[PDB]
């Protein structure tokens, strides 16, 4: 018999992005080919199968720095981190391959699906 | 607010 | 020129609630008349003007335990904490006064608004 | 996915 507030989830995510932009309560640095990205472990886990696996690990859950595979492109990661905190994906002809490869590595199934569809349309 |  | 994934914010919140239910990466205990509630500081801040003020304070941001005012009802708090993580509010004739009082104290404007409207309809 |  609950009532539901339609905009609540969007409002929560908007506030989480405001905390990220002001670097409030960020608890991890993700290192991608020397570029560094500060974020909230919980948001990373909520969006990515890879971060979910990393931060549920009894040793890795305590790490303040995570280094990604050197094949990961920092721009592709940045676009995906922005998507995690906003639901908006900056998908362009010039970045689609790097975004898809990064989303496959991060295990972000819905992003992988839209990249596959956009690539299939161009062939 | 809505009835979910 | 971004594309947007409609269900992303809801999916993020659903996963944050799964982490709460399994007590994963919870970093604060909220004490309400001896009852204890574990939660994520970022989610509390994203939902409440009171928690936002508390955890942006340079001394309080480091506290692992927060004690609420003794006038706060634990059931009212529990219903509001559930709403924070799900967008669903269990508003009933028997709890509406305690829920409204708790939402006013927590500074959850949209909850206060619906309680005021539901109370006005019953008079 | 939509055009926001
Ligand atoms: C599976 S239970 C669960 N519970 C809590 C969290 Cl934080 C979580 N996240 C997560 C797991 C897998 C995947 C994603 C997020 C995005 C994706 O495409 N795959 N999962
Ligand atoms: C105002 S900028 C901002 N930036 C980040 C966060 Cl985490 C935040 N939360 C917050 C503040 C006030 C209120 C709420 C959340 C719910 C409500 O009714 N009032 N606000
Ligand atoms: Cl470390
Ligand atoms: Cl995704
Ligand atoms: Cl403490
Ligand atoms: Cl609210």
């Amino acid at each position: 018999s609950c009532i539901q507030f339609t905009r609540h989830a969007s409002d929560v995510l908007l506030n989480l992005n405001r905390l990220r932009s002001r670097d409030i309560l960020t608890d991890v640095v993700i290192v991608v080919s020397r570029e560094q990205f500060r974020a909230h472990k919980t948001v990373l886990m909520a969006c990515s199968g890879l971060f979910y696996s990393i931060f549920t690990d009894q040793l890795k859950c305590n790490l303040s720095v995570i280094n990604l595979d050197p094949e990961i492109n920092p721009e592709g990661f940045c676009i995906l981190l922005d998507f995690m905190y906003t639901s908006r994906l900056n998908l362009r002809e010039g970045n689609i391959m790097a975004v898809m490869a990064t989303a496959m590595y991060l295990q972000m199934e819905h992003v992988v699906d839209t990249c596959r569809k956009f690539i299939k349309a161009s062939e | 607010w809505v009835i979910p």
